């Protein structure tokens, strides 16, 4: 039982790390999109304020 | 023609020409200047006024100074006498070795070759480097992106490419350093002098350097890539040969363009880049092609902001790249050189229709075996080396031999490796990797493949170290 | 100086000249500058005229003389353009002589209304098994090709163009398709190589190529799609069939964003103006399918979009997905893995072309689609069977490059695959079987394929003979 | 359209021919004044960045020369300036005094003493806007700039003529790195070796006056003012003074560089010079860019930092190291100014708060820190020990995740964890207690040869202490040999082995 339990824990941790890696990839893509969008939004606000004087 | 400076806002100078206006992109020289100041026109505001971006510091200018219209855009000295000479964007030498004497001058604002001055067939540029020529061949007249850029061998690789291209095909080379640190610029000058690609004595140089410094105004760092392109276009057209053009860095090219666009008073676009980003990049990258006379193969060092591959700068440059090289810190640790990541490197012409079926199959087999070894390394780290089959230990051995054989000794690094540089032709590389994959050399030791030229050198090394 | 039919450039810079004069210039009219360029008069203002220059602003100077041509922006159209490359204004750039065309069409002409059109009833054959069986494209449809950097979209377009030769070499005037390839913001090297590839496949004699490469000013890239669409509308309205391929429609969006920002317009989401949706719908609403009271012609459209890191819910991809009649999602993961064309049949749909698909292909591809759908949901007994069959089909739909297939060969191959004849063949050898099998049927048994093509269905006798052929061949492989 | 000089007063003057009695060449009349920006009419013969002087005794820098008017930025409160005032040319671009007469003096951005110790000597003047050297005067960085900090000197070496960058968050130790670097140079300045003396300049942009006063007290306590200049541009100073102070410091250091000596300038903090320039540019109605910063802000920092050079012997051989300090926010080194200055400089000392509170003060985060000069800026002995230390630390950083587990892992990772923990406890340092290079090399040599693999980590910080005193008292000949010689000779290696074993053989 202990042999099989340790093997199963190794397999489960491998799968959990793989799933966390996929989720990290997706969230990194989302974070890059959001960061660029925030930069553009703030810059457009500044531009509109400057041109609206 | 003579005009007057009417305004001076930062690096932007508004001039007024009572007689006749100079067309856009011309260069105007400010008269009454201790050091040559050149202003590039960029707008026609009306009322005979033009707005110009300055190529040098505008401090000390007075509303009214006379400005002389040259009549043509920035014209630089191009020829065989620029080889081994540093010169800034406006063509003035900055290495203090006297004037660049030439009988030719070229305007830096030219147009891409027309649709009929274009080679219709792809080609391959043989650089004499195993990894580059096998897993990521460099298309002739195609842009190559180069990643890494930190103590991994970028400069030694650049110098080796220069030497091989000037030794194999005999073409020269240009090194346009956009936004170049002066410390690293001087270091590079001296590394070239030591390795031999520049010769201050006998005039047998192989590189023309063009430095747009990092403390020049934004209007100068944005145009040095064009000065380098002009110096290379001379060799392409007039000399009718294949040239190399190293642009380091290209992100700095886009960034300087962005700064100029902001200074002129233009609304930024996506991530605060110039609204003309795509065209500003295209007008340059479209002059690096394979005309019917010669060709220019460019090598852009590339920096990815925030490690974001979708940032407008690399998202726009990657549209132009025709290949890719990825120097990796993780491979210089292993003592493999050049530290080119065999798997992350990419090429567009790695296609059986272009590079040939045998080359394509050898490259695909090498990539597959390297991926297999990469996968097996996890098993080795966890379950231990014993767990392998016998049709997997064999693949591990073959992949280690292939990794060793992909390393090479450079002619410009004989003071780092103690060996003698090798310029491996293409057929030699393909045959060597075909033989290693077939298993013809499974009886040799792995270290017999480390840092050797063709495969026969591996055989000789095995004999010399075993006997 | 005639200040009615002529004006003087008040201020050049940004690619938007301000002219003073031209008091009788119509909105959206084309004017000609002294140097040689041409422009379009956007903003008719009280005191000046904002002319967007179709070229490089370097050539224009303050003081130059602008002369109105007298006609709205239009391009030369006709049969005379087939086999020629042309810039965005219809001026040849392949150096084979003057274009010489008799008819000129407006690039801003409006799309046909609701009554001229009619449902899509004819198939547009692409010779790509994955596209032809799973996401069929009819004639008059607008089927977006959306993908990433290097995933094989221009390959889909060029395989379609090269495949149309079976029909453009025959005599049936009702099947001939005239192709148009609009290249926007794209390396000129690529355009030249593509034109050579077409000339080598004898596919230029019925193909127009409109170029607006990356070295061409923004207005030319913004105007190339409309020039191409007018060149195609000529055939559509003259009772013939055309197929226009805009490539890409995201480079046009970037060019239009540059044009708008340089005009100081309010940037929106991702700095794109508010007109981008209008910019693209105005263009893709012209790919209609006229009814027989208007000629019966058609104009298919295959816009190409390059997502960024696989983001399909971006702004421009979503606009063009809200404009078009389907999708062909090319997945980069599949492409790098080894599947090519890397079509992600899960997310790729064709709303309209499903009813235009050919009966012979219809019946076989129906069961192919069901089998692939079942396989998609399980990736013991039935599970193992589904995995095996799905892998067989997936390896069956892999295809070479620049080697399109006639519909009959696709029918034969997919029939062999879906009826379980390869259920014992090892999954790797399927391609080796496929490329071999075709040769057999492409040599000895031309009568069967010809009968299938003519009858337009897999009749029971055709079914039996095809069964015999496939089983006998599989016996000796 | 409209102009700012079309006000009815100017037109009134010009209509009735009253514009000929006014000298609109060397004098001007203020059209507008607000938020520290004056718009002046006249001054037709005024140069860009020239200094004008208002009637009320104030100064200003004329930045925006437009067709109608001149945009002057005032060097002080615009309380005293009123519309209609009279502004006179000074004739000369802004310059500052330079020389050894400034050492030990606190000055403001314009070279005026503010410590009340009397006038400033000042024999020579120098323009703050002078082009840096070129490709040719320089030569490769070779000499080391002894920071006196074990981490910085071992794993992030700083040469002379190099532009490092102390980038970090708020309250992590950046000013402490700078002050320890300044204080460690006393052992060289006191001595007689004339090519090791380093003169220090501390530019304090945007800090409150109490902070600078405490800092000056700290330097005086350590007797490290007699070779230090401090250039204060505190928060109450007008934006132009905060903008200029880095350039005044850089010119006061360029003097030493040109005259064969060696200088170290610590632009602390550059992210506040960027803010001051941003304010000036926005109030001059210049087109903003990302984050509202003007377009030419990369230019602003590059033309400043590219004056840190290592001149060659044909020019004097002097040098000017730069240690710009930038305060990142959360941890965003991808922001605008952090990005610019990371792309301008030659390295970066990257500080953390996680490390600061985990007990690893100074919080230098190795792995993210880098020095593109590297071993070229190290002594032979420091090279010898630091190569192994860096290799071992790199091995330790990729298995540090297991630290909590540790046990139930192979012996190799056990050894890696143990050695890494000992080495990190070695790199810990006090505050304002720099170390000579011989002391650092002795300590790291003891650490990286396994002679601490028996001591418990909690005791290492004590060992390091006591051991050091031992060698600093009993064994001065060996330390002097290592110092002057510069390397560890085989005899010296044996002596270090014996010393470390003898001291460790009885510690407890
Ligand atoms: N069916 C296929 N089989 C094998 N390889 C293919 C196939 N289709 C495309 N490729 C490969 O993919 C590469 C890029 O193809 P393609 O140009 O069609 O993609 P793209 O999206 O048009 O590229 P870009 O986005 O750079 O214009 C080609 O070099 C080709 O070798
Ligand atoms: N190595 C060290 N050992 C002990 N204390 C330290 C060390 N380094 C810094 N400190 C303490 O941490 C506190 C903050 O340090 P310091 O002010 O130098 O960082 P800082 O980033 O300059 O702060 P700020 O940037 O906000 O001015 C100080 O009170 C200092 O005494
Ligand atoms: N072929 C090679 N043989 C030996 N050493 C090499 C080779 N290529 C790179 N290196 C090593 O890489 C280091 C960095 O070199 P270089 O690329 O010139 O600097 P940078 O990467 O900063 O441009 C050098 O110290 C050199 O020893
Ligand atoms: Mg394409
Ligand atoms: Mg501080």
């Amino acid at each position: 039982s202990t042999t099989s339990e340790q093997s199963a824990r190794m397999t489960a941790m491998d799968n959990a790390s793989k799933n966390a890696s996929e989720m990290i990839d997706k969230l990194t893509l989302t974070f890059n999109r959001t960061r660029q969008a925030v930069i553009t939004k703030e810059l457009i606000e500044i531009i509109s304020g400057a041109a609206a004087l | 023609t003579t005009g007057r400076i009417v305004a001076v806002i930062g690096a932007v100078v508004d001039v007024q020409f009572d007689e006749g206006l100079p067309p856009i992109l011309n260069a105007l020289e400010v008269q009454g200047r201790e050091t040559r100041l050149v202003l590039e026109v960029a707008q026609h505001l009306g009322e005979s006024t033009v707005r110009t971006i300055a190529m040098d510091g505008t401090e000390g200018l007075v509303r009214g100074q006379k400005v002389l219209d040259s009549g043509a855009p920035i014209r630089i000295p191009v020829g065989p006498e620029t080889l081994g000479r540093i010169m800034n964007v406006i063509g003035e030498p900055i290495d203090e070795r006297g004037p660049i004497k030439t009988k030719q001058f070229a305007a830096i604002h030219a147009e891409a070759p027309e649709f009929v001055e274009m080679s219709v067939e792809q080609e391959i540029l043989v650089t004499g480097i195993k990894v580059v020529d096998l897993l990521a061949p460099y298309a002739k007249g195609g842009k190559i992106g180069l990643f890494g850029g930190a103590g991994v061998g970028k400069t030694v690789l650049i110098m080796e490419l220069i030497n091989n291209v000037a030794k194999a095909h005999g073409g020269y080379s240009v090194f346009a350093g956009v936004g170049e640190r002066t410390r690293e610029g001087n270091d590079l000058y001296h590394e070239m002098i030591e390795s031999g690609v520049i010769n201050l004595k006998d005039a047998t140089s192989k590189v023309a350097l063009v430095y747009g410094q990092m403390n020049e105004p934004p209007g100068a760092r944005a145009r040095v890539a064009l000065t380098g392109l002009t110096v290379a276009e001379y060799f392409r057209d007039q000399e009718g040969q294949d040239v190399l053009l190293f642009i380091d860095n290209i992100f700095r090219f886009t960034q300087a363009g962005s700064e100029v666009s902001a200074l002129l008073g233009r609304i930024p676009s996506a991530v605060g880049y110039q609204p003309t980003l795509a065209t500003d990049m295209g007008t340059m990258q479209e002059r690096i092609t394979t005309t019917k006379k010669g060709s220019i193969t460019s090598v852009q060092a590339i920096y990815v902001p925030a490690d974001d591959l979708t940032d407008p700068a690399p998202a726009t440059t990657f549209a132009h790249l025709d290949a890719t090289t990825v120097l990796s810190r993780a491979i210089a640790e292993l003592g493999i050189y050049p530290a080119v990541d065999p798997l992350d490197s990419t090429s567009r012409i790695m296609d059986p229709n272009i590079v040939g079926s045998e080359h394509y199959d050898v490259a695909r087999g090498v990539q597959k075996i390297l991926q297999d070894y990469k996968s097996l390394q996890d098993i080795i780290a966890i379950l231990g080396m014993d767990e392998l089959s016998e049709e997997d230990k064999l693949t591990v051995s073959r992949a280690r031999k292939i990794q060793r054989f992909l390393s090479q000794p450079f002619q410009v690094a004989e003071v780092f490796t103690g060996h003698l540089g090798k310029l491996v032709p293409l057929k030699e590389t393909i045959k060597g990797f075909q033989q290693i994959l077939a298993g013809e050399y499974d009886h040799l030791p792995e270290q017999a493949f480390y840092m050797v030229g063709p495969i026969e050198e591996a055989v000789a090394k095995a004999d010399k170290l075993a006997e | 100086v005639d200040l009615e039919e002529t004006g003087r450039v008040l201020s050049i810079g940004d690619g938007i000249a301000r002219v003073h004069g031209l008091r009788n210039v119509q909105a959206e009219e084309m004017v000609e500058f002294s140097s040689g360029l041409k422009g379009m008069s956007l903003n008719l203002e009280p005191d000046n005229v904002g002319v967007v220059v179709f070229g490089n602003d370097k050539l224009i100077k303050e003081g130059d003389i602008v002369k109105r041509t007298g006609a709205i922006v239009d391009v030369p159209v006709g049969e005379e353009l087939l086999g020629r490359v042309v810039d965005a204004l219809g001026n040849a750039i392949d150096g084979k002589g003057p274009i010489g065309s008799k008819a000129r069409r407006r690039v801003g002409l409006k799309a046909p209304g609701i009554i001229p059109r009619i449902s899509v009833r004819e198939p547009m054959q692409t010779g790509i098994k994955a596209v032809d069986s799973l996401v069929p494209i009819g004639r008059g449809q607008r089927e977006l090709i959306i993908g990433d950097r290097q995933t094989g979209k221009t390959s889909i377009a060029i395989d379609t163009i090269i495949n149309q030769k079976r029909f453009n070499d025959g005599t049936d005037e009702k099947k001939k398709l005239y192709c148009i390839y609009v290249a926007i913001g794209q390396k000129r090297s690529t355009v030249a190589q593509l034109v050579k590839r077409l000339t080598d496949a004898d596919a230029m004699k019925y193909t127009i190529v409109v170029s607006a490469t990356a070295s061409d000013a923004a207005p030319l890239q913004y105007l190339a799609p409309y020039s191409g669409c007018s060149m195609g509308e000529y055939f559509r309205d003259n009772g013939k069939h055309a197929l226009i391929i805009y490539d890409d429609l995201s480079k046009q969006a970037v060019a239009y964003r540059q044009m708008s920002l340089l005009l100081r317009r309010p940037p929106g989401r991702e700095a794109y103006p508010g007109d981008v949706f209008y910019l693209h719908s105005r263009l893709l609403e012209r790919a209609a399918k006229m009814n027989d009271a208007f000629g019966g012609g058609s104009l298919t459209a295959l816009p190409v979009i390059e997502t960024q890191a696989g983001d399909v819910s971006a702004y421009i991809p979503t606009n063009v997905i809200s404009i078009t009649d389907g999708q062909i999602f090319l997945e980069t993961e599949l492409f790098y893995k080894g599947i090519r064309p890397a079509i992600n049949v899960g997310l790729s749909v064709s709303r309209v072309g499903s009813a235009a698909q050919t009966r012979a292909m219809k019946q076989v591809a129906g069961t192919m689609k069901l089998e692939l759908a079942q396989y998609r949901e399980v990736a013991d007994a039935a599970t193992q069977q589904l995995l095996s069959r799905g892998v067989r089909l997936t390896e069956l739909l892999k295809q070479g490059q620049y080697s399109p297939m006639a519909i009959e060969e696709q029918v034969a191959v997919i029939y062999a695959g879906v009826r379980g004849y390869l259920d014992k063949l090892e999954p790797s050898k399927i391609t080796k079987f496929e490329n071999a099998f075709l040769s057999h049927v492409i040599s000895q048994h031309q009568a069967l394929l010809g009968k299938i093509r003519t009858d337009g269905k897999i009749s029971e006798e055709s079914d039996a003979k095809l069964k015999e052929i496939v089983t006998n061949f599989l016996a000796g492989f």
